[PDB]
RNA sequence: GCUUACGACCAUAUCACGUUGAAUGCACGCCAUCCCGUCCGAUCUGGCAAGUUAAGCAACGUUGAGUCCAGUUAGUACUUGGAUCGGAGACGGCCUGGGAAUCCUGGAUGUUGUAAGCU
RNA sequence: ACCAUCUAGUAGCUGGUUCCUUCCGAAGUUUCCCUCAGGAUAGCUGGAUCUCAGGCAGUUAUAUUCGGUAAAGCUAAUGAUUAGAGGAACCUAUUCUCAAACUUUCAAUGGAUAUGAAGUUGCAGUUUCUUUAGUGAACUGUCAACGUGAAUGCGAGGUCCAAGUGGGCCAUUUUUGGUAAGCAGAACUGGCGCUGUGGGAUGAACCAAACGUGGAGUUAAGGUGCCUAACUUCUCGCUCAUGAGACCCCAUAAAAGGUGUUGGUUGAUAUUGACAGCAAUCAACUAGCCCUGAAAAUGGAUGGCGCUUAAGCGAGAGACCUAUACUCC
RNA sequence: ACUGAUUUCUGCCCAGUGCUCUGAAUGUUAAAUCGUAGUAAUUCGAGUAAGCGCGGGUAAACGGCGGGAGUAACUAUGACUC
RNA sequence: UCAGAGAGGACGGAAACCUCUCGUAGAGCAAAAGGGCAAAAGCUUGCUUGAUCUUGACUUUCAGUACGAGUACAGACCGCGAAAGCGUGGCCUAUCGAUCCUUUUAAUCCUGAUUGUUUCAGGUAAGAGGUGUCAGAAAAGUUACCACAGGGAUAACUGGCUUGUGGCAGCCAAGCGUCCAUAGCGACGUUGCUUUUUGAUCCUUCGAUGUCGGCUCUUCCUAUCAUUGCGAAGCAGAAUUCGCC
RNA sequence: GCCUCGAUAGCUCAGUUGGGAGAGCGUACGACUGAAGAUCGUAAGGUCACCAGUUCGAUCCUGGUUCGGGGCACCA
RNA sequence: GCCUCGAUAGCUCAGUUGGGAGAGCGUACGACUGAAGAUCGUAAGGUCACCAGUUCGAUCCUGGUUCGGGGCACCA
RNA sequence: UUUUUUUUUU
């Protein structure tokens, strides 16, 4: 059986990127965090304090709380049958924002904004719904400069 | 006679025959474990708060 | 004695090179894999014959030096030590295990059974693929026929089956003829003893000036 | 000799930050500087920037945002004629009255100045902005950069006008000038001796006494502004005076028309017809060699 | 078109050699009484302005090395699912969908923020 | 020793454990145990129901991410490792072959999160936290307005009590030890165990398909010369074997050969008459079937009989037969 | 207790384990006793027998009883030597 | 700023010590391996005791128990620094321990129930003394004189799969064979077959399949020693060798 | 096959944490003796078995390799 | 039979990546002696058991033949 | 106190 210590199998996860050593820029300590946004989890391996276990590299959780250098998330980890929502301190180094909820966010801000426009200016309500792409339409294909090209299966050649 | 024999055969199977239950919503309103400076602030805060 | 080779011919394990974790490795048989006339200039042998392999195996180490001494023999014997340059392109670096067990009466006494069957070093193997090229020999266009029949009696060192061809590519360098005549002509490949060297237009035109190309 | 820098050292080769290259930040220091706690989340973090030259003296507030630093007052020891002081602008003196010009000004423009006048008797005793009122004093943190801090260093001293110009800038007077290391006495007549140049009337007094030619040659600009060891003392505190008179920033003049005057890069067929040209002589010259 | 202070991204910014550099500035620079630090005023520190763009630095140059982007490699290698598919087997193709990376070829050689100043 | 009693001594071990229908329906896995033939523990399962009447899903889409396996690379670091070349070693540019405990680069499958009313905009209050500062952070209000923001499917949630199980085995794919094994050990999924039914002559697992009790029709896999329900049905080839061959798992066959026959590839000569003898031919290859390689013990196995322009091998066509499956009654 | 008629013999070892023999032996030793402190329980200290430890004997007590090199005027071996 | 390299300097040499250039970390960081680190996490040096006091939350193993280890805060008192800041041991991943009992530290603490004082004893809180079989009994052999409950979950004999080993048969020809690879052989290599060896496994049998050999008696297989009919020789014949039915 | 143990002058044996390589005999020289032997006075001598590593430095400390030696190898 | 080990001058033993065949006894001669023995010096002793191969090059490395030496070889 | 040897023939 395996061991069980803490960066047990972490020989790459906890690696840095090629030619991406070195002094950690300062864009990570300016980002603000807060508590109810969603954030990335992924270790960065020249800081050892505040690292999230293995199990969390790589997910996504929901802040809950806000320390001086560090962050309190929720992240769901499945355990047999049920997901937990595990909390865990992270500090800043291994934390990204997640952009899939500011994206959603802004689809928000411009529903209503669409909506606001439309009724102010008397339009009909506008369709603010996503629709999965549909088959194409009918459309003409011109040959002119665009001949057909007759096609035929080539010989098998012997390439040394 | 050989007896370790671990396996994690017929598992996902016991998992998933129940369902796999995702935690519920109300689980990010509670204040639990947050910052004890905060807390307290908080707490002074809603004491003092005029009702109308 | 050694154990047939059918019982180390097909690729089973993964590579198992000698390392810092396989220690006790004996030698490989083979040691030689340049023979006749390596030091020719590239445009002395300008014909070019392959032994490609059609089985996915492992040759001993055994093997490839009983068809090194067979092709060797009858190139030197039939077109002279410097009409010819063989190159093996295959070397043996995967080491095979042996579980060694006493093979006399009253064995089963000291016989440990399969506890513990992790097995000692054999011998080296070299793993092959179908397509593989295992030997190649330049030589002149009139000396052909002596390279296919050389390759001819080798294959049956082999196990499974292998396949002669000859490669419309001059020599050991990776040219059609064609296009290595043409860009020796305009001076793109320099002579790099067996094969060439492209030189690519990029670069200092001080550099350019000793061949403008 | 085996080629150390050869194509695989360059291309494992990791460039550290440009800033670090330069040598002009440390971003060790940096990040301990700059970076705000977050639960204070987008609250700004003041930090004071000092960097003397060879011939000036640069005091600067700023607060780091994830796209650059953004200065938000600037007094430089070169804007000292506009109060008086005509040379010498790099001295301790010099380097105080640039603090202060920086304190006073950006708190004129927050709008602070007359709620927090600072210390405004020059005593050399070191001061901490009490607060006054409801609103805080003004907080900003030292940045002294790649400099030494020693005792008596002029980094310290920009820092000791900013505080008595009455911002709050958290400091002990162990690196002041005066602050006997052995001690750890602090001499506030010193310090203030020092502050208003003291020890330059000295040295011209010395070097008057010692050489004629070499007392010309160290002050040959003081003479020429007339800046004997008589009245340097009061150029200082006039200049102080001046400054707390007034401190607004000097008024901005028209964009001059400007004209190209190094080279514009060449173009692609531009350095193709180099070539082409190159080539030619090169084989003409072969051939006629 | 530039200089400086503080930066952000952290080589399209690095590296080698060379040309040019208006004005501000940066820099080199002179001195060592004082503060300060050294075996050593070399570094660090302090007081200055005779001199210099020589170097640093900036722009530019190079069929430059590196880095970056793209093309090709190639619908190739590999691969999800299917077959009472072929083959003694190793393996191979077909159906259904995903789909690379070297060599090689071409191009680019920092972008930009706040503040102050030159032009 | 024998006799009676304590004594119906204890047993994690062996054997047995007695009526019928109906509904639901497993596990051989985790952790701890002087624990490994046993327990406790979680999981899987049944029952009682209770609260409600849209938020969920072993599936997709959109958006955003995680990874260092296959492939790739070594003319990129580390470690091997062949050969020369240009300036014995050394330097320079190359070169052949490689890595479970090497890597610049890097898939497919895969993992995770989000996709509105528990929301969005303001207004108007609280704080002892935070800021130089209504500066922020958070909260509060019977505040005001807006009105459901991918596809498909579908009712959802809660509590309690408790059984059996805690020897597994098989298969496609991946994979470790082993020369291998109907061997030992793992990963995903599906099965057998617990399960019958049509087919594979026979068979726990293979192919089809899962089951109340009957009927009609149609089929799946498999088949249609006779055993045996369904054609000696229709078309084109190939094959002669002194026991040919004959249908997933599957019930063994190789290296190497043939001037048996049938197709193809390449290079030649030939009507200025090709080879043989005093009008096509020659040579080398290639791959279909057949032949040699091919030896075991009771008499024996395409299932049997038999079959030779087949009832064999390959490509096909009509129809036809047959399930506890599908439709209808 | 061992050996086992007669005949002829019964070699070396008391380090180990036993058995045994002396004891001046403050080396180690229980209970009881004696002394110190305390208001008392109690604490501290001194004694403190046999044994053990030290010394001797004993194998017809249990038992035990070695290696490596070189070397003689043909070789071989090795009386001999280390 | 390291490892290292280059070039110089009395004795000094390949290596002592001094100087200058280059030097992406190729060094060092207590230890295994792997990550991490360059005005540092390395080296030199100043001052220090945050290796301190207190409670909760969380991660890891996980049953989402406990120990151990760790993370982010909060309250106190401190250290370093001009300051921002950093510090609850070691740059990160291992380096460790329940109940009962003993012992220590703590309160100007509680109890000894006939009232009090002082000893003594017992409690509440935090450590130490240790269980290495490490969720933690106090533990030497032999049985061929042996016994019981079971086990084909498990060995010894047969059978089964496998065939390493054993045995047998092929392919190419480097050589042997006076010359001549193939009369007869055939190395270096390589392909197979058999289950009359021995192993491997543990499928069946432990409420029993009588476990070696010989004697006796049948039948079967050939991989043919003899005999029948033949082909080939390094076949001129007793003789001998190879092969075929 | 498993478990140990050792390897040091020409031979037989010590040796230190790791900073020395010793002892006897053997060999060489001088002396005593008519000469040899004994005796007296001197000298030189080892693969620290081989490698890699650990620390300032290793015969020694650790690991592996080569040689030798010892013990176990039992049911049926 | 199998695992092996070795074959070197008349006899006994060293030796090598593989790049020379050494030592002793024995034999012949010389010195020494009155002459010998002994002792010294020289000369010396070989197809490296044989064959084939691999190598630029084999006594050594691979295969075979001969000669021997040490071990292994039902069963219940 | 210790104190062993001295080739063959002449
Ligand atoms: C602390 C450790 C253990 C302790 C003691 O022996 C443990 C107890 C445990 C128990 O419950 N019952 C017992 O009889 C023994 C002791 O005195 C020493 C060995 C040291």
């Amino acid at each position: 059986t395996n061991s069980k210590g803490l960066r047990r199998g972490t020989r790459y996860m906890f690696a840095r990127d090629f030619r991406k050593h070195g002094v950690e820029h300062l864009s990570t300590y300016y980002t603000q965090y807060k508590r109810g946004d969603l954030v990335d989890i992924k270790t960065n391996g020249a800081f050892q304090k505040g690292m999230p276990f293995k199990a969390y590299h790589g997910r996504t959780g929901r802040i809950f709380n806000v320390t001086r250098g560090a962050v309190g998330i929720i992240v769901n980890k499945r355990v047999r049958g049920n997901i937990l929502p595990k909390r865990i301190n992270i500090r800043i180094e291994h934390i990204k924002p997640s952009k899939c909820r500011t994206d959603f966010l802004n689809r928000v801000k411009s529903n209503d904004e669409k909506r606001k426009a439309a009724k102010s200016a008397g339009q009909p309500v506008p369709a603010l719904k996503r629709l999965p792409v549909a088959p194409r339409g009918a459309h003409t294909v011109t040959t002119q400069n665009n001949e057909p090209e007759l096609l035929a299966p080539l010989r098998f050649e012997i390439v040394a | 006679a050989k007896s370790k024999n671990h396996t994690n055969h017929n598992q996902n199977k016991k998992a998933h025959r129940n369902g796999i239950t995702k935690p519920k919503k109300h689980i990010f309103l509670s204040m639990k474990g947050v910052d004890a400076k905060f807390i307290k602030n908080l707490r002074f805060s809603r004491k003092n708060n005029k009702r109308q | 004695g050694r154990r047939p080779a059918r019982c180390y011919r097909y690729i089973k394990n993964k590579p198992y090179p000698k390392s810092r974790f396989c220690r006790g490795v004996p030698d490989a048989k083979i040691r030689i894999f340049d023979l006749g006339n390596k030091r020719a200039n590239v445009d002395t042998f300008p014909a070019c014959v392959h032994m490609m392999s059609n089985e996915r195996e492992h040759l001993s180490s055994e093997a490839l030096e009983a068809a090194r001494i067979c092709a060797n023999k009858y190139m030197v014997k039939n077109c002279g030590k410097d009409g010819f340059h063989l190159r093996v392109r295959k070397h043996p670096f995967h080491v095979t295990r042996i579980n060694k067990m006493l093979s006399c009466a009253g064995a089963d006494r000291l016989q440990t059974g399969m506890r513990g069957a992790y097995g000692k070093p054999q011998g080296l193997v070299a793993r092959v693929d179908i397509g593989d090229i295992l030997f190649s020999m330049r030589i002149k266009e009139g000396n052909v026929k002596h390279a296919i029949e050389a390759f001819r009696r080798a294959k049956f060192k082999f196990p499974g089956r292998q396949i002669i061809v000859s490669s419309r590519k001059w020599g050991f360098t990776k040219w059609d003829r064609e296009d290595y005549e043409r860009m020796r002509a305009e001076g793109r490949l320099r002579s790099d003893g067996v094969g060439v060297q492209l030189q690519r237009e990029h670069g200092p035109l001080t550099k350019w000036i000793e061949n403008p190309i | 000799v085996k080629v150390i820098k050869n194509k695989a050292y360059f291309k494992r080769y990791q460039v550290k930050l440009r800033r670090r290259r330069e040598g002009k930040t440390d971003y060790y220091a940096r990040k301990r500087l700059t970076v705000q706690d977050k639960n204070k989340y987008n609250t700004p973090k003041y930090r004071l920037i000092v960097r003397i030259t060879n011939k000036d003296v640069v005091a600067q507030l700023a607060y780091s945002k994830i796209e650059g630093d953004v200065v938000v007052a600037s007094a430089y020891s070169h804007e000292l004629p506009r109060y008086g002081l005509k040379v010498g602008l790099t001295n301790y003196a010099a380097a105080y009255a640039t603090g202060l010009l920086l304190a006073r000004r950006h708190l004129k423009t927050i709008g602070l100045d007359s709620t927090y006048k600072g210390h405004e008797e020059l005593t050399g005793e070191d001061y901490n902005v009490e607060e006054e009122g409801d609103r805080a004093p003004f907080k900003a943190v030292l940045d002294i950069g790649l400099a030494r801090t020693t005792t008596g260093s002029k980094i310290f001293a920009v820092m000791k006008g900013v505080a008595d110009g009455g911002i709050n800038v958290p400091h002990s007077e162990s690196r002041f000038f005066g602050f006997d290391q052995e001690s750890k006495e602090y001499n506030a007549e010193a310090h203030r001796d020092r502050i208003l140049g003291k020890h330059v009337a000295d040295y011209m007094t010395y070097l008057k006494e010692e050489d004629e030619d070499r007392y010309k040659r160290q002050f040959s600009k003081f003479l020429a502004a007339g800046l004997n060891a008589d009245n340097l003392v009061a150029t200082y505190q006039k200049v102080h005076s001046a400054i707390r008179a007034d401190a607004s920033p000097a008024a901005k003049k028209a964009a001059k028309p400007s004209k190209r005057h190094t080279a514009k890069r060449l173009t692609y067929d531009e350095r193709k017809q180099r070539v082409a040209d190159k080539k030619a002589l090169l084989l003409q010259l072969k051939e006629q060699q």
